[PDB]
RNA sequence: UAAGAA
RNA sequence: UUAAGAGUUAAACCUAGCCAACGAUCCAUAAUCGAUAAUGAAAGUUAGAACGAUCACGUUGACUCUGAAAUAUAGUCAAUAUCUAUAAGAUACAGCAGUGAGGAAUAUUGGACAAUGAUCGAAAGAUUGAUCCAGUUACUUAUUAGGAUGAUAUAUAUAUAUAUAUAAAUUGAUUAAAAAUAAAAUCCAUAAAUAAUUAAAAUAAUGAUAUUAAUUACCAUAUAUUUAUAUGGAUAUAUAUAUAUUUUAAUAGUCCUGACUAAUAUUUGUGCCAGCAGUCGCGGUAACACAAAGAGGGCGAGCGUUAAUCA
């Protein structure tokens, strides 16, 4: 396949199949594909450029042209809004295993899905499949190794040095808070209650709080300052030397530094913009399994081919690929 | 007419002015920094609206057009923020009126430029268990479960299989703590499928559109003749569209061979007919051609058909 | 083998991936020439069986497609099977032990069983 | 002007229209079929709401004359099903419209 | 299932 | 005469016909075709290399024997050209390798008969440049050829918008002018290697390919239905047994950016010269076209170009 090169260039502004932060900004600042003032060739070229940046960028042009189908598949409802037929231009890529994994959210990218497949972490209804080009048929159950999914969807595991520096900063801030609370508990209580009033109940802390005494400041205890130079290279030492109310007996992000993700598992940053539940898969996240129900179809007012581009862009790309760019 | 167009944001942002000779900066980088806000000592962007996942079954999809590209919020109070002239983040001078009355359809629209892409509805574990029990224990046919809960039949069968896999995994204590936290945070991100609502329940009368019908054909007939779906089906030489839904809701002689001790394989002979069985002579060779047939073995190995 | 008419195997498939037609052929024509009739197909590679299924006790399957009625006709009019085809037809029940040889001549773990 | 459209996506039948030196041959198309036509005609179809169309231009391929003549083709060389039915006193039924109820 | 351009 | 019709061949007799502007005769050119390949919306057009079918030939020509069938890769005679054995001799690589020549251009003087066939044999078996494998060659087609994260480095000080300062900061540029999330660093892999096994092609036995594929990262067994905890052989350690139990990556060209035709971030040299060019054309001091730097657009283990086919 193509070698990944400048997939997240801000200047180019192409949107990729990826939960990347730079990809998120590229999607955000995009707006729409500008087709005005352009000849028909320029329109088709712009459409092809953007849409192939999203749909199946890792495929070579000639391979994609071979696997491209003029046929577009739709369902008629026998029991009104216009069916967007030409959003199916790239539906054929959706039966590929590497795209199915990404739509199931078992990988952060189609590229990561390819790697998960190639490294033996994926199965299709029992049998290990190591080929991303594998195409699923309706009813096929596929699964991913849960650690791979948890790493794709989780936050990056920090290294020892980085986590240790972060924890040094944690200690400094905790001690500063303890000093401020001890000296002037009046204003600290006032600020705490005022902030509790300001915040929304969406935070769990507000619900727990709904669920003055000078003794409070007596409970707050300073935390000894750590210097990492002497503590460097010894993880068992720093683990026992860190004791804070939130993180207890482990260095930051490494509660169990033998798993491949931020160990107290929290979702990866900027996950919600790309959290989309597909219509053609059923996903069980406890088991990291999914079922491929059907090939994506277009129905009145909807297309199950997830894409960030409007119908005109896919129309122009389809016109491009009908004639091989003639 | 067409030139290269650096993908600057479509919304206003403060561009670079005079720059120190050694800054070596781009306006795109500043636009991204303003979109992201300050980065913590922990490598986090607490001030960005989209940094953290939702928790109330209301997806937090991007809205760069409604909010004028202002993505910053106070993480605790969730109130909008803006970058003042002096480089601080404070309340907007004026409040946005496009961010409060957002059409309910827009809240399920992942991408601002594609109105036709909408997120699906997650099924609650209670509903999934109900469907599993109905199908497996009470033996209710998938058609009536589909009708009762407003779910397409392949989705019902997929739910049954996935719940069976979940039951096995739970019986083996294979669902770790991380898996449960991931599942429940993902489950609280998406809207919950509601069986009772009419507009949230899947349409159950969909049939594939075959090539035969797609061509428009017209018949000129006497002004008063009735012409119904059955007559139309007869004209197009197809089954009527209702039997398609009805049928979608729902010998060869063989000889196994004698195995003896020490023989590593058995022979099964399937009866065939001369003129239909065999590899044909002078068949098209596609191995050097762009459409060469690739298949997969029962062990998942890529093979050449 | 002997005679003008012979039931034998004609090679098809790619390198390192043999498949065969069971064919009635003139003795002089080339192995892969168009025969008098194609009686069936033969895949010499057994169907893979999973390790758990080996614990269960399945035997790997070697797939043979064949037109039985026409094969009996060709045997009847005098066509002479090859050694490999003779083995194939003996285990299909078409030919009996009279076609066995001294080298090819034992306890039966399964019995030739015909299904519909 | 107002352009007749069948199902608000294509032209009713086929059109073989001469406008000065331009011979237009337009053909209605199925749903999902694109605008597979001359670029001038493509822009006019984009503005008019025609989604599905096939066609070919012969003799003159002057852009101005193509543009002008395609509009007379759409307005003058089309008859809706209602016009035909009322003129002939017959019922014109669309078989695909009735197959799906 | 038929597109043109200089 | 032939098994057999016929001016088919030979003999005799007759009649005066036969073909031809819807193209005879003559000349030139060419192996032919497909459920094969290319192309196209299709009619068609092209090819006839590969797979298959048919024909013809085995240095050239005629004849003859045998045979059911031969002007046979046989035999006779002659021609051409070479070898010696110098003879009413042999050979003719259009069998496989290989050489020279011609050419823009087309490979090993390879392995095995293990498989499928073929010949001989009663069989045991023997032979097989068929065939099956491997070698050479991007000639063609596939699949792989790494994901996630990533704009600084120092200091000082059950909460969480951490905040202060000191350094530096490559090319271009002075802001919509970028190169650039690109680097580097971080996390986690897999390939390769390293060891253990190890099927299948084939069985009654025989494996050229073959340092096989595949699997396991110490080895088994014992239950659950791939993930488990246990029992036993390893395992150095420290002191039978608490412990761990190989190592581990990342390697892209080539064309192009005046229009047709995707390529706006601008600069330098030349000066109707040098050159470029498919078409229009560009170059005469202000060159978006020449030769280059920066940036950019394609296609990608290929890219361009020439020759051709289809549209
Ligand atoms: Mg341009
Ligand atoms: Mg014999
Ligand atoms: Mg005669
Ligand atoms: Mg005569
Ligand atoms: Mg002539
Ligand atoms: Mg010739
Ligand atoms: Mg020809
Ligand atoms: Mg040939
Ligand atoms: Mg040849
Ligand atoms: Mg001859
Ligand atoms: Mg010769
Ligand atoms: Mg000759
Ligand atoms: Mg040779
Ligand atoms: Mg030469
Ligand atoms: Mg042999
Ligand atoms: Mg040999
Ligand atoms: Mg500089
Ligand atoms: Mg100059
Ligand atoms: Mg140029
Ligand atoms: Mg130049
Ligand atoms: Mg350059
Ligand atoms: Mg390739």
């Amino acid at each position: 396949p193509r070698k990944a090169n400048l997939l997240k260039s801000l200047a180019r502004g192409r949107v990729r199949t990826s939960f990347n932060k730079y990809n998120l900004f590229n999607l955000y600042k995009k707006g729409g594909v500008d087709l005005k003032s352009k000849s028909l060739y320029q329109q088709k070229w712009t459409a092809k450029q953007e849409t192939r940046a999203y749909h199946g960028e890792h495929l070579t042009e000639k391979r994609w042209q071979t696997v491209f189908k003029p046929k577009l598949d739709s369902v008629a409802q026998l029991d009104i809004k216009e069916t967007p037929f030409l959003l199916q231009t790239f539906a054929v890529l959706e039966k590929r295993l590497d795209f199915a994994l990404f739509r199931a959210m078992f990988a952060s990218s189609v590229r990561q899905a390819r790697q998960f497949i190639l490294h033996g972490n994926v199965r299709v209804n029992g049998v290990k499949i190591k080929h991303p080009s594998y195409t699923l048929k309706p009813g096929d159950m596929f699964s991913v190794k849960p650690d791979k999914v948890l790493e794709a969807l989780g936050a990056k595991k920090p290294s020892f040095q980085e986590a240790l520096k972060i924890d040094k900063t944690q200690i400094v801030l905790w001690n500063k808070y303890v000093k401020e609370a001890k000296t002037e508990p009046k204003e600290v209580w006032e600020k705490k209650l005022e902030n509790f009033e300001k915040m929304s109940d969406s935070n769990p802390k507000k619900l727990q709080f709904q669920e003055f005494d000078p003794k409070w400041a007596k409970n707050l205890k300073y935390h000894d300052p750590i210097k990492l130079s002497e503590l460097e290279g010894d993880e068992p030492k720093a683990r026992k030397l860190i004791n804070l109310p939130w993180q207890k007996n482990y260095v930051y992000g490494r509660q169990d530094p033998k798993k491949p993700f931020f160990t107290p598992w929290k979702p990866r940053p900027f996950l919600s913009p790309f959290a989309i539940l597909p219509h053609h898969l059923e996903i069980s996240f406890k088991t990291c399994h999914a079922v491929y129900l059907r090939d994506p179809v277009a129905r009145p007012g909807q297309s199950e081919v997830i894409s960030p581009f409007d119908v005109p862009v896919h129309e122009r790309a389809y016109m491009y690929y009908l004639r091989n760019g003639k | 007419f067409s030139r290269r167009r650096i993908a600057y944001p479509f919304y206003p942002f403060k561009k670079l002015g005079r720059q120190h000779p050694k800054k070596h900066d781009t306006n795109l980088k500043t636009a991204m920094r303003q979109f992201l806000g300050p980065k913590n000592y922990k490598g986090e962007y607490v001030m960005n609206k989209y940094f953290t996942v939702p928790t109330n079954h209301v997806p937090n999809y991007i809205k760069p057009d409604l909010e004028r590209g202002q993505s910053l919020e106070h993480p605790v109070t969730k109130k909008p923020l803006q970058l003042r002239y002096d480089g601080t983040l404070g309340p907007p001078p004026v409040e946005n009126k496009r961010l409060q009355n957002i059409f309910k359809d827009r809240l399920l629209q992942p991408f601002p430029s594609n109105p036709h892409c909408k997120t699906n509805y997650v099924l609650s574990p209670q509903l999934k268990q109900s469907i599993f029990e109905e199908i497996t224990v009470e033996g209710l046919s998938a058609q009536q479960v589909s009708q009762k809960y407003g779910l397409k039949i392949p989705r019902v069968e997929a739910i049954v299989k996935l719940v069976s896999v979940e039951n096995s995994w739970n019986r083996r204590n294979r669902v770790s703590s991380d898996l449960k936290t991931m599942d429940e945070t993902l489950y609280r991100m998406f809207p919950v499928f509601d069986s009772d609502a009419s507009f949230k329940r899947e349409n159950l009368s969909e049939i594939p559109v075959p090539q035969k019908t797609l061509a428009s054909r017209f018949l000129t007939i006497a002004e008063s003749e009735p012409f119904g779906p059955v007559d139309a089906a007869h004209v197009l030489e197809l089954e009527p569209a209702v039997e398609t839904l009805r049928n979608l809701s729902t010998n060869t002689k063989v000889i196994y061979g004698e195995l003896v001790e020490g023989e590593r394989s058995q022979y099964k002979f399937t009866n065939a007919k001369v003129g239909k069985v065999g590899y044909r002579y002078g068949s098209g060779n596609r191995d050097n051609k762009k459409d060469r047939r690739i298949g997969f073995n029962k062990l998942g190995q890529m093979v050449y058909i | 083998t002997c005679g003008l008419v012979r039931i034998r195997l004609a090679r098809f498939g790619r390198k390192n991936s043999p498949v065969y037609n069971i064919v009635v052929a003139n003795s002089r024509k080339a192995r892969d020439a168009k025969p008098i009739e194609v009686l069936g197909t033969y895949v010499p590679v057994p169907s893979p069986v999973t390790k758990r299924e080996l614990k269960r006790g399945v035997v790997p399957i070697k797939d043979v497609k064949l037109d039985f009625d026409r094969t009996k006709y060709w045997i009847g009019v005098g066509a002479q099977p090859s050694e490999t085809v003779t083995k194939l037809l003996r285990k299909a029940g078409i030919l009996n032990d009279a076609w066995a040889t001294s080298k090819n001549s034992r306890k039966v773990v399964f019995e030739r069983m015909e299904t519909l | 002007k107002e352009i007749p459209r069948y199902e608000n996506r294509t032209i009713y039948g086929d059109i073989d229209f001469r406008y000065h030196g331009v011979k237009l041959h337009l053909r209605s198309a199925k749903p999902g079929f694109g605008l597979r036509v001359n670029h001038v005609i493509f822009e006019i179809c984009e503005c008019a709401g025609i989604k599905d169309l096939s066609g070919k231009v012969y003799k003159s391929r002057n852009d101005m004359n193509i543009a002008k003549g395609t509009i007379e083709a759409f307005t003058k060389a089309q008859k809706t099903l209602d016009e035909v039915a009322l003129g002939r006193g017959k019922k014109l039924v669309d078989v695909r419209k009735v197959y799906y109820s």
